């Protein structure tokens, strides 16, 4: 019967014809790639702090055979 | 488990490097439409980008599998940016293309041994058996 | 934000009325700047609305407590 | 100040029973329901509290 | 033991360890009282939609 | 007497550092996997 | 009608870029969760090898004594 | 004499492969913002 196929058809045609639309944004990508070098400015940060402390564990090594 | 050392006593000793790769269930659901048929005669074969191209065709055996001892795992066992394509067919209508690429194989070679990595192609989890003998973007597109 | 339930209706004026809060100055940091106006205000009435929460929540806290032993103990005299 | 966002829907898709696994089609063997997350379930509102 | 998929919107969630990514955890109200700011900001700059 | 109270006491509060950075690069990938991505 | 095709060129190739930028941005997503997986596991990798020499440090410091 | 031989070797053995990691670092992620973005 050619009248519920054109039906079929048109319902069919609404749905399908709505699939259509999607979306994207471009801000993303570039708050992704300034939190990665705010990361590494805290890597350094607490790097050079535990290099400083390393460096002064021996100081305080070599001063502290004085005391015996 | 049987079926490496099968290869590696025939066909590992016609080609030289193998990976040893369990593909659940799920993954399956993606090529195959409504059937659960047993995967035997399962073509492996490699394709790589931007430099030249290859295949190499193989079958290595699949057969469901209790063996896990973790509950996950229960179901099926069979220049980095490249491509690895299954083709699945039975006596009956049914064949499929599967693609497994790099970089979830080689992370994932790392220590039953058993590890988790991620479908690209077809984004489902898989897990790699690790056996104790052991340009991004226009790679995928050209197909 | 695609379609959104219309906004319940609300007397207005709740900035600048009559009585002061010390919440106020604070508010005082936004400014337009960029937005237009009606956009700005109902923002602004928002914010307003998270100050009043978050100055609701403290006094809560605040009034949860109790009371301690040494008042009550001063309380004799 | 821990009020949760909108309300949503979440749909949980499982496999049926292992006496029941037998099928041609394995998505025939999942079973699936709808979570509404943040929601709450009512009675007929009246016209007037519309 | 059987296996489940979790579908919150056009996302699939599977494996346990994935647990933080799809599902966030929201504490008791004392203990949140550190992050409410970011809480409202949420609210009003975030996008919920996606 | 004294080389034990500097030896050790010291290389714990070294150690104690050390840990820092493993729990900081923990909590802070996480967070850009949970928050951006 | 010959004006008809253009307008169906036209959509499809609306369609054909928008399945390329939905793509894009779904494995690029789920590629760079992989990499944030890769590089916790590296550093884990290596915090390995500093604890490991730090036992070395203490287990033959503690032989320092029976060394002299 | 022995004390030189312990207490320095072990420190510089410490320092050359705390320095590794931080060179990792500065490999990995600029070799992400090199390939994945």
């Amino acid at each position: 019967s050619p009248e519920a196929l054109e039906l079929a058809e048109r319902e069919a045609e609404r749905a399908r014809s709505e699939r259509w639309d999607r979306c994207a944004q471009v801000l993303k990508n570039r708050l992704l790639r300034v939190e990665l070098d705010g990361i590494m400015r805290d890597h350094l940060a607490r790097a050079e702090e535990i290099r400083q402390d390393l460096d002064a564990v021996v100081a305080f090594s070599d001063g502290l055979e004085s005391m015996q | 488990m049987d079926v490496h050392i099968d290869n590696q006593v025939l066909s590992g000793l016609g080609t030289p490097l193998l990976v040893h790769l369990f593909v659940p269930d799920t993954v399956m659901a993606e090529l195959c439409p409504n059937r659960v048929p047993n995967c035997e005669g399962a073509w492996c074969q490699t394709l790589f980008s931007d430099r030249t191209g290859l295949t190499r065709v193989c079958r290595v055996f699949a057969a469901r599998g209790m063996l896990p001892g973790r509950p996950s795992h229960r179901g099926t066992f069979t220049n980095p940016f490249h491509v690895a394509a299954l083709r699945f067919y039975d006596e009956g209508g049914l064949v499929g293309e599967l693609q497994i690429y790099y970089l979830s194989l080689f992370e994932g070679a790392k220590r039953a041994l058993v590890r988790g990595i991620a479908h690209i192609f077809s984004p489902h989890a898989l897990y790699v058996v690790t056996y104790p003998e052991l340009s991004i973007l226009g790679a995928p597109e050209r197909e | 934000m695609a379609r959104r339930l219309p906004k319940p209706t609300l007397q207005g004026r709740l900035e600048a009325d009559f009585p002061d809060s010390p919440l106020l100055p604070k508010f005082q940091e936004l400014n337009q700047n960029n937005l237009p106006n009606d956009v700005f205000r109902e923002a602004q009435r928002s914010y307003l609305v998270f100050l009043t929460s978050q100055f609701c929540y403290e006094e809560y806290v605040q009034r949860t407590f109790g009371v301690p032993r040494r008042q009550r103990a001063i309380d004799k005299r | 100040m821990t009020c949760p966002t909108f309300t949503r829907a979440v749909r949980v898709s499982v496999d049926n029973d292992v006496t029941q696994q037998l099928a041609p089609n394995p998505a025939d063997k999942r079973t699936e329901q709808t979570v509404l997350v943040n929601g709450l379930v009512a009675f007929a509102f009246s016209e007037r509290t519309r | 033991d059987r296996a489940p998929q979790i579908i919150i919107g056009n996302e699939v969630y599977a494996d346990t360890l994935a647990a933080p990514q799809f599902i966030e955890r929201v504490g008791n109200m004392d203990e949140m009282a550190a992050q409410f700011v970011a809480l409202y900001g949420y609210r009003v700059n975030g996008d919920h939609d996606h | 007497s004294q080389a034990s109270r500097v030896l050790s006491r010291f290389v714990s509060q070294l150690r104690r550092k050390l840990e820092r950075s493993t729990h900081r690069l923990i909590a802070d990938l996480e967070r850009l996997k949970f928050l951006y991505l």
